[PDB]
């Protein structure tokens, strides 16, 4: 969803899990788009990966998928 | 070397590291004394005689609460001469916040001559001041056996500068300021003016106050029973006295200060109380208590020896006496802020914000700072005056020897003190921040309710007409009561206690418990320790004893005292906060005529004063904006003193957070390029001692973080209050 | 030496390396450093007196 | 091994602890002409008798601090001290004057 | 232990062995200075390394050097 | 994003740049040969290291009295209210660079902004495809490509370099003191860290060179503090369409507190209050954990070891003593830290505190208007 709009949709870097939250805090955090909570990514990985070439979840997986296998052989 | 420089200094009044023998020491003491209360007479005749020249004190007496009380004024140069603000009466310059103005009103001064001859009554008070240092050491020196003569300055102390002082008092009370404050009274309202030929209109036309004295048919108009004259006070028929020696108990609605009628029946009823007290103490008339008597009686089972040795380190210590003499100053002076915000004493001064809080601020610091000198000459007495064979299983011999009970269980009850109370801060900023309101310790969720502080404040409020019967309103209206007003301001209301000042008071147990903690490790382990076994040995202020032993920076007595002015500082930096936000949000404010308070921070103390956030925002983000904002205008010194007082304490952190075995190799390198070329001395350069880095830097600390704090409060109160 | 020349020192460890200093006396004895030096100025811990080995040394007076 | 009075004293809470028992010990013997007041290494006030007498303490550095008040504090000085490290087993090796 | 060591440009003062609170050091007959006593470190065990030794010494620099090494019970000082 | 992005690799760079200087000094003291590298250029740089050293206080010292001043003097200007009396120096060299790349604003006209310069024209070859997309983008007036610097932009690059300065200089000295001075000739034989060496000889805390390893972080903090500050409230003025607040208020220190802390704290401290929170509460929430862990450094910093191990010697006594509780006895002897630890873990707490401080306040300051 970032990728067809990248100047009002916010980046997400992932999820959050905090069952310490209250129910107003829950809907606080539940921001960019999302029905879950969730940090806003300022480390700037969604520019650099859409300059790269890459426009879907599972480019992403497969490019995860291959630096597991990689620090498996380091 | 430049060592020396500052060892000239610091061995300067250090009177008994000069010279050993005890009578000598003793009349440099007595003699520095009248330097000490020469200084303050030059201080004090400086108030009065910038009271007299460079103020607009008559201006203020005309219309007090409408016009602010100035007393300096700023030369003009530089672009500095915007400091001298408009305060009102037609003049320009530096509000002051000192309440020297209220304090001359409830003297009865009225003009600028009665100033001018106290300041110069003041100023040669100092010169007889000088002389009687000069007269009583280089020419005729008392003796040690008058210097230990205690039963006798006990009796002429209390009956004397005590006794004579408070009905000196009542008597410049009665017959001078009672008349002139019931005359101002009539005035400062618009009626009844009674009565005469003068009747009175201007406030030059009250007499001066030897016509008072001259003429009996004056003072008798205002309290009647002065025709009655001084015949029933001997015949000891007394309740016709009650026109000018009352048991009103309260606040005068009229000025907001307390009733200048009780303040006279309570000056007199102490004269009675001190007089009475000293002729307590036995001297050469035979009868009378004996100190050393009535200390060796006192010895119970549980105590050993009792307190035998306390009269001979009482009479042979100056340190003892300056460490338990600087013990209650400090707690008194503390007692002098709490006391006279709440039960105000002089003529609008109540609703004189910028002078209520500045008096509270600085009697507090003043206090703070000598109760840390009480620790410092109590591990003085231990070093140097302490003596094996005075104390043999007596008081003192026996807190040595469990002091490794008092100080762990100390060190116990200031972490639970710091669990149970700060920890309660940062449950409520976790609570807030995840949205669960209900779950944070507040009035409106888990409540911690002061209920023995409650308990207290309903018998003081239900305390007229019932347990004190003869008085007719409560001893202040902070305990209970209705909103007294002086013209639109609150005076004193009634000072709601909830679970925020149940939190914010045990902060004040937590960190007087910590700097108490700091100052008896000090004094219990100044001779040795389980680590150092030949402590005192090594001196009261000495900076190690090497890096053994695991390293041993800052074991001395003197570094204790070091480490025990930062908790001081911060323990009253958080006693002045939450007399700043308490006072603006639930005391202070306007009353409009319906009669509701609208207080300065609108109530926001009971929900924001229990998070951390909120006293970083409500009260330090938002009561700052004075201070930074203050530029290109009057209160711009305050802002400059902010930014400054910010730099010293930053400054400080130089010398406490470095060594100088950085600085002195540092130094090497430039007294090569000194001696490459040039001028490079004679006198070697050295970096500061490791004792004077600390001092230096504990120094800056304190002064650049009380300035910071003081040019908030006073930009804050006088733009707002 | 000659008791009262000036004296250079050239050894790292000292505090008046390259200084110019006042012998004070010397012995024959056979000892290690038989040279005392006194000096103009304190050291770090004030002394202006140490015993010097003359293989140690420079004078140029 | 050793003999010696034990001080008055009414005891304190500096003495020894745990490892007095389970890894090293100290004690002090010295003779004194006159019954007079010296002070602990542990803090306190105690009274050394006439003859021998006879002091145990958790560390060296205590027995040595003590043995210096001995000698400086006292008229006439007390030099004859003798320190001693006891192991738990009982074996008690003189150490002080070495 | 700590490491203490003398040097040979000790002049036999025997300020260090005055100076030290835990007995570590004493002097040796030595005839390679003026008084003919150096100072030596026998009890090294027994050391802290308070450095009150080296701030006695008024040879420049120091004849004795206090090198802080492992440490014991004893070195850091502990009674317990 | 982009405040995020320089403030971390400048704040990266910065403990790089200091670890470098000090594993020299680890070099010094472990590695160096004296007998191998006998009069090569690194044995020189030891033989006149008190002229560079001197140089170098020299420089920090004119930095520092003459940037300080150039400050104090603008704050007592603005505030008696004569804003016009302030000394507001240009920075003529740096604009002039800028008009040498192509930037019109100045009006130098120089090369690459002379359209018919030797440089511009890059006359034999003509091979210049770069030149007409350079100051195409040069002159928009909405990128950060050579931004418009004024009086503000000439204090705070002389506050850099008074930072640069100053932490170079004690790095240096403490590298290049490492293996001796006066104060303690034999330091190559006590290590790269150590205490002191008692408090003989005047006393000689924090002489080691990790002791200055230790002193130069607080100034390469206070030097990226600078650094970050200045980009942050730069392009804060810009995003928010107002850069004349920079251009007015960075030339006095009352500016920078008011102008950029104050009031950019605004949303902040707001991310909780007693009206509810929003997402900002997670960096409100670390914007105070922030300062309390900088406070608590000071603690390690300020209060030194014996303090605490005679504190330490009544626990240790009161759980001796303690019934049920003396029955649980600890396998190692508490002991206070050491002296070398607690300036490494005062310095920690002070270093995290600096960081995540800043890092909630750029995020949030940022993101709640953007
Ligand atoms: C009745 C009060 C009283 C008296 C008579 C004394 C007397 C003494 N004190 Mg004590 N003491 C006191 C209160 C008092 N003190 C308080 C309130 C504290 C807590 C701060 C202490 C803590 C203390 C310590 C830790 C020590 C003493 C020591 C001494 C002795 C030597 C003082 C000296 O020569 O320094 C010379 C005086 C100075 C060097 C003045 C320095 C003032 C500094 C720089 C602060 C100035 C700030 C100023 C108010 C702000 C203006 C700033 C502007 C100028 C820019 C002397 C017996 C020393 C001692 O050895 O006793 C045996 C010692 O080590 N005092
Ligand atoms: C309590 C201590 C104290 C303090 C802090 C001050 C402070 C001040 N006095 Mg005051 N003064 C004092 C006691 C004090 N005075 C006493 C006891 C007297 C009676 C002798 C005076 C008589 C006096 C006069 C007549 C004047 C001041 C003035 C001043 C102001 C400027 C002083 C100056 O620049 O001289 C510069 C220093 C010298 C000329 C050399 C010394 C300054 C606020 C001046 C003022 O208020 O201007 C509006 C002024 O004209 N003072
Ligand atoms: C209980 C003690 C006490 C109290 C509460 C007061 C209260 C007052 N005094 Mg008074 N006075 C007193 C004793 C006291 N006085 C003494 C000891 C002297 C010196 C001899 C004076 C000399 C004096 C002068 C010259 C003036 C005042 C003024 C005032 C009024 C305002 C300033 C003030 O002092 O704040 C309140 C002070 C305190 C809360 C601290 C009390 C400090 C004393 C030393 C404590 C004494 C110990 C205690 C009584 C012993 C316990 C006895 C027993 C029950 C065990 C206020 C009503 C001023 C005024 O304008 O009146 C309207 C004024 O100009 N007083
Ligand atoms: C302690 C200080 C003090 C001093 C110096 C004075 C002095 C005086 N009073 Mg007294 N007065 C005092 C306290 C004092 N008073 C107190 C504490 C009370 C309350 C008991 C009084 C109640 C009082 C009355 C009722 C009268 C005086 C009067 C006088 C004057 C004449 C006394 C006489 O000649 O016989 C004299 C100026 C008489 C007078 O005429 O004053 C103008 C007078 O009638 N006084
Ligand atoms: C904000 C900075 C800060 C903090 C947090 C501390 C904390 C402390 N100081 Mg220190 N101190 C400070 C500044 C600080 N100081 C500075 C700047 C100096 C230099 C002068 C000193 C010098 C000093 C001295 C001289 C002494 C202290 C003492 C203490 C302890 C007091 C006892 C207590 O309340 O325990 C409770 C702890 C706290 C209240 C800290 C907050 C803890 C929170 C509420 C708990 C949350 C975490 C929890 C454990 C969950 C685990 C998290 C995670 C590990 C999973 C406490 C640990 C004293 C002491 O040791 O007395 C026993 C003491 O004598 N300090
Ligand atoms: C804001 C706090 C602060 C300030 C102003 C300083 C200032 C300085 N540091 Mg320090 N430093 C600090 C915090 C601070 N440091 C902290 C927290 C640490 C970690 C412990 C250090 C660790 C450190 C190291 C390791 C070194 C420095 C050095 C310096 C000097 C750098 C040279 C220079 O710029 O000269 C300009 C001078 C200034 C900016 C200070 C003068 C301020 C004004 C001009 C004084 C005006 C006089 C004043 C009005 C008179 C007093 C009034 C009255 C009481 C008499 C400078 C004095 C270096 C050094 O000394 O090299 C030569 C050095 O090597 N600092
Ligand atoms: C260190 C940086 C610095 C610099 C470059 C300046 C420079 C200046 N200041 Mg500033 N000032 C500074 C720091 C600095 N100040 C600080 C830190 C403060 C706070 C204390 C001030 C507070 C201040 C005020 C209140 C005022 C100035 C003023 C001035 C101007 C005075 C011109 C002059 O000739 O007077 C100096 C006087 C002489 C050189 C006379 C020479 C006399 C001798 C005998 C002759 C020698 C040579 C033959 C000058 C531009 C004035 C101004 O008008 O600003 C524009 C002014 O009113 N300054
Ligand atoms: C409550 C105890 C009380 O008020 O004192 C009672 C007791 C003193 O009892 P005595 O009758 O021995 O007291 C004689 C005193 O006049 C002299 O100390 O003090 C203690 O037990 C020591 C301090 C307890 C400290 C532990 C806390
Ligand atoms: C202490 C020590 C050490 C360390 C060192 C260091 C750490 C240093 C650093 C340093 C540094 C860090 C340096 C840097 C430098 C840089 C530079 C110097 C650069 C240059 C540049 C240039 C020259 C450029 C120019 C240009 C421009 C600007 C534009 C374009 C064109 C050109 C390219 C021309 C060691 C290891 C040896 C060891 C021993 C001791
Ligand atoms: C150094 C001082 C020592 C401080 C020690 C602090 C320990 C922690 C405090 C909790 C103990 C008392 O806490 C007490 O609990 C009850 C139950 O929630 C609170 O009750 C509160 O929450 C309940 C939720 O069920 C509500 O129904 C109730 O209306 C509300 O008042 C009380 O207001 C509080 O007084
Ligand atoms: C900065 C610093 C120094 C250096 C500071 C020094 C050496 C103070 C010296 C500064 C004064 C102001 C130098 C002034 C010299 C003359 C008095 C000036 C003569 C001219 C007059 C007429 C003004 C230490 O010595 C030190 C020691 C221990 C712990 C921390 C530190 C520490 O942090
Ligand atoms: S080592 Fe130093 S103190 Fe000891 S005998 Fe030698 S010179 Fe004297
Ligand atoms: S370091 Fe201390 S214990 Fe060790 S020899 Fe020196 S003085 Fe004695
Ligand atoms: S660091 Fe300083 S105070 Fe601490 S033991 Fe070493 S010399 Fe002494």
């Amino acid at each position: 969803q970032w990728v067809k709009d990248p100047l009002n949709i916010s980046p997400i870097a992932h999820a959050i899990w905090d069952p310490q939250f209250g129910q107003s805090a829950v809907e606080a955090f539940s921001q960019a788009g999302a029905n879950y909570p969730v940090d806003i990514a300022y480390s700037g990985v969604y520019h650099w990966w859409y300059t790269i070439g890459m426009r879907t979840a599972g480019d992403l997986y497969g490019g995860a998928l291959f630096l597991m296998i990689m620090a498996a052989v380091f | 070397t430049t060592t020396w420089i500052w060892d000239l200094h610091a061995d300067a009044h250090d009177f008994d590291s000069h010279t050993s023998d005890l009578e000598d020491i003793s009349r440099k003491i007595f003699s520095a004394h009248f330097g000490h209360l020469a200084v303050i007479f030059i201080w004090l005749s400086g108030m009065y005689f910038h009271g007299a020249k460079f103020s607009n004190y008559e201006a203020w007496l005309s219309n007090p609460t409408g016009i602010k009380p100035s007393a300096q004024v700023v030369w003009p140069i530089f672009g500095q001469e915007i400091l001298n603000g408009d305060v009102g009466g037609g003049f320009h310059g530096i509000q002051i916040t000192s309440g020297l103005f209220q304090m001359w009103r409830a003297n009865g001064i009225t003009n600028s001559f009665e100033l001018y001859c106290t300041a110069i009554g003041a100023l040669v008070m100092a010169g007889l001041m000088l002389f009687a240092g000069w007269f009583h050491y280089h020419k005729k020196a008392p003796k040690l056996e008058w210097f230990q003569n205690v039963e006798s300055m006990m009796n002429h102390h209390l009956a004397g500068l005590l006794g004579l002082g408070c009905l000196g008092y009542a008597g410049q009370q009665i017959h001078v300021s009672l008349p002139i404050n019931a005359c101002l009274d009539a005035i400062d309202a618009g009626k009844p003016l009674t009565v005469g030929g003068k009747v009175i209109d201007s406030v030059a036309a009250i007499p001066l106050p030897h016509e008072w004295i001259l003429n009996p048919s004056l003072m008798t108009d205002i309290y009647p029973s002065f025709a009655e004259g001084l015949k029933p006070f001997f015949t000891l028929n007394w309740s016709v006295y009650a026109d000018f020696l009352t048991f009103n108990g309260g606040l005068n609605p009229q000025t907001g200060g307390l009733w200048l009628t009780d303040t006279a029946h309570h000056h007199l009823a102490l004269a009675v109380l001190f007089i009475v007290a000293g002729h307590f103490y036995r001297t050469n008339w035979g009868i009378g208590h004996s100190f050393k008597e009535v200390l060796e009686a006192h010895k119970g089972p549980v105590t050993g020896e009792g307190h035998k040795g306390m009269y001979e380190i009482f009479t042979t210590s100056w340190h003892c006496q300056l460490s338990w003499n600087l013990a209650w100053i400090g707690s008194l002076s503390i007692l002098v802020a709490h006391h006279m915000y709440s039960m105000p004493p002089y003529p609008y001064i109540a609703t004189d914000y910028p002078t209520q809080l500045s008096l509270f601020t600085h009697h507090m610091w003043i206090g703070g700072f000598l109760i840390v000198g009480a620790g410092a000459h109590a591990a003085i007495f231990m070093v140097r005056d302490y003596d094996p064979a005075t104390h043999i299983n007596n008081l003192l011999d026996r807190v040595i020897r469990h002091r490794d009970a008092i100080i762990s269980h100390l060190n116990w009850v200031c972490i639970f003190l710091g669990f149970h109370s700060f920890g309660l801060y940062v449950h409520n900023d976790t609570m807030r921040a995840f949205g669960r309101p209900q779950d944070m310790f507040s009035d409106t969720g888990i409540q911690l309710q002061p209920v023995f502080a409650q308990w207290v404040q309903n018998l003081h409020a239900a305390a007229a007409g019932g347990t004190a019967p003869n008085a007719a309103a409560g001893v202040s209206p902070a305990f209970g009561g209705d909103i007294l007003a002086v013209v639109g301001k609150v005076a004193m209301m009634p000072i709601t206690l909830g679970t925020a000042d149940f939190l914010v008071h045990h902060i004040h147990a937590f960190t007087i418990h910590v700097t108490v903690l700091i100052l008896l490790k000090g004094v219990l382990f100044a001779r040795n320790s389980r680590l150092i076994p030949d402590k005192g040995e090594l001196g009261f202020r000495f900076p190690c004893d090497g890096p053994g032993r695991g390293g041993t920076c800052q074991v001395s007595g003197w570094d204790h005292v070091f480490l025990g002015l930062f908790w001081m500082y911060n323990s009253l930096s958080i006693v002045i906060f939450h007399f700043s936000w308490k006072m603006q949000s639930d005391v202070w404010g306007s009353v409009s005529p319906d009669g509701s308070v609208s207080h300065i921070t609108a109530g926001n103390f009971a929900q924001s004063a229990i998070t951390i956030n909120g006293w970083l925002r409500d009260f330090l983000w938002a009561q700052a904006s004075q201070v930074i904002g203050s530029y290109g205008s009057a209160l711009s010194a305050y802002g400059l003193l902010f930014l400054g007082a910010h730099f010293v304490w930053a400054f400080s952190l130089m010398f406490l957070f470095s060594g100088r075995g950085y600085w002195q190799e540092l130094i090497e390198s430039i007294v090569w390029a000194h001696n490459k070329l040039k001028v490079a001395p004679a006198i070697q350069p050295r970096a500061l001692s490791i004792t004077q880095g600390r001092a230096v830097g504990v120094a800056h600390f304190l002064l650049g973080g009380i300035a910071t704090t003081w040019a908030f409060f006073l930009a804050r109160i006088i733009a707002v209050g | 030496v000659q008791r009262g020349s000036k004296v250079r020192i050239l050894r790292p460890e000292s505090y008046w390396y390259r200084d110019i200093g006042t012998v004070a006396t010397v012995d024959q004895s056979g000892i290690r450093y038989p040279a005392i030096v006194r000096f103009d100025k304190v050291n770090y811990y004030g002394i202006s007196s140490n015993n010097f080995a003359l293989s140690e040394l420079e004078e140029v007076e | 091994t050793l003999t010696g009075k034990t001080p008055v004293f009414g005891g304190s809470t500096g003495g020894l602890l745990t490892r007095a028992a389970v890894e090293e010990k100290y004690a002090i013997t010295w003779t004194s002409t006159k019954q007079q007041v010296f002070e602990m290494p542990t803090g306190g006030a105690a009274i050394m008798h006439e003859g021998e007498n006879l002091l145990y303490l958790a560390r060296k550095e205590q027995c040595l601090a003590l043995g210096t008040q001995l000698r400086s504090k006292f008229k006439p000085k007390i030099e004859d001290y003798k320190i001693y490290r006891i192991y738990p087993n009982g074996e008690t090796q003189y150490v002080h004057p070495a | 232990s700590h490491s203490v060591k003398i040097y040979d440009t000790c002049i036999g003062c025997t300020q260090c062995v005055r100076a030290c609170p835990l007995d570590v050091l004493e002097m040796v007959p030595w005839d390679g200075c003026k008084a003919g006593s150096i100072a030596s470190s026998p009890r090294t065990e027994d050391c802290v390394g308070c450095k009150r030794c080296e701030t006695a010494c008024p040879t420049d620099f120091l004849s004795i050097r206090v090198y802080l090494g492992a440490e014991t019970t004893r070195s850091m000082g502990l009674a317990y | 994003t982009q405040a995020a992005l320089y403030t971390h690799h400048q704040y990266i760079a910065g403990f790089i740049m200091v670890g470098a200087f000090a594993h020299g000094a680890i070099f010094l003291i472990r590695d160096y040969d004296p007998a191998s590298n006998s009069n090569n250029v690194l044995d020189r740089v030891l033989q006149h290291k008190e002229a560079i050293i001197s140089h170098l206080s020299w420089v920090s010292l004119f930095l520092g009295f003459h940037t300080l001043g150039l400050y104090v003097h603008n704050d007592v200007m603005v505030a008696f209210g004569t804003p016009e009396k302030q000394i507001l120096v240009e920075p003529v060299f740096a604009q002039w660079i800028q008009a040498a790349h192509g930037k019109l604003l100045y009006g130098f006209d120089t090369l690459l902004s002379n359209p018919g310069s030797i440089a511009s024209t890059a006359w034999p070859n003509y091979g210049n495809v770069w030149l007409s997309g350079w100051l195409d983008a040069i002159n928009s007036g909405d990128n950060s490509l050579f931004l418009t610097i004024g009086p503000g932009d000439f204090l705070v690059h002389h506050a850099i370099a008074l930072g640069l300065h100053t932490t170079t200089l004690i790095l240096v000295k403490g590298a290049l003191d490492a293996r001796g001075s006066k104060l303690m000739p034999d330091k190559k034989d006590f290590g790269y860290s150590f205490p002191c060496d008692g408090p003989g000889r005047g006393g000689t805390c924090d002489i080691s060179a990790w002791d200055a390893f230790y002193l130069a972080v607080f100034w390469m903090l206070n030097t990226i503090g600078w650094v970050t500050f200045y980009w942050h409230w730069k392009h804060l003025a810009i995003w928010q369409g107002n850069v004349a607040q920079f251009n007015e208020s960075s030339t006095y220190l009352m500016g920078w507190l008011r102008d950029y802390l104050w009031l950019n704290s605004s949303q902040l401290i707001n991310g909780y209050n007693p009206y509810g929170m929003n997402n900002l509460a997670v960096w409100a929430w670390m914007f105070l954990l922030g300062h309390l862990v900088w406070a608590t450094g000071f603690m390690f910093l300020i209060s030194w070891r014996g303090y605490w191990q005679e504190l330490i010697e009544t626990l240790v006594w009161a759980h001796e003593r303690t019934p049920l509780a003396n029955l649980v006895r600890w396998k190692d002897k508490p002991v206070a830290l050491s002296i070398v630890q607690a300036r490494l873990v005062g310095l920690a707490h002070f270093s995290v505190g600096y960081i995540i401080t800043y890092a909630a306040f750029l995020i949030a300051s940022t993101s709640s208007r953007f």
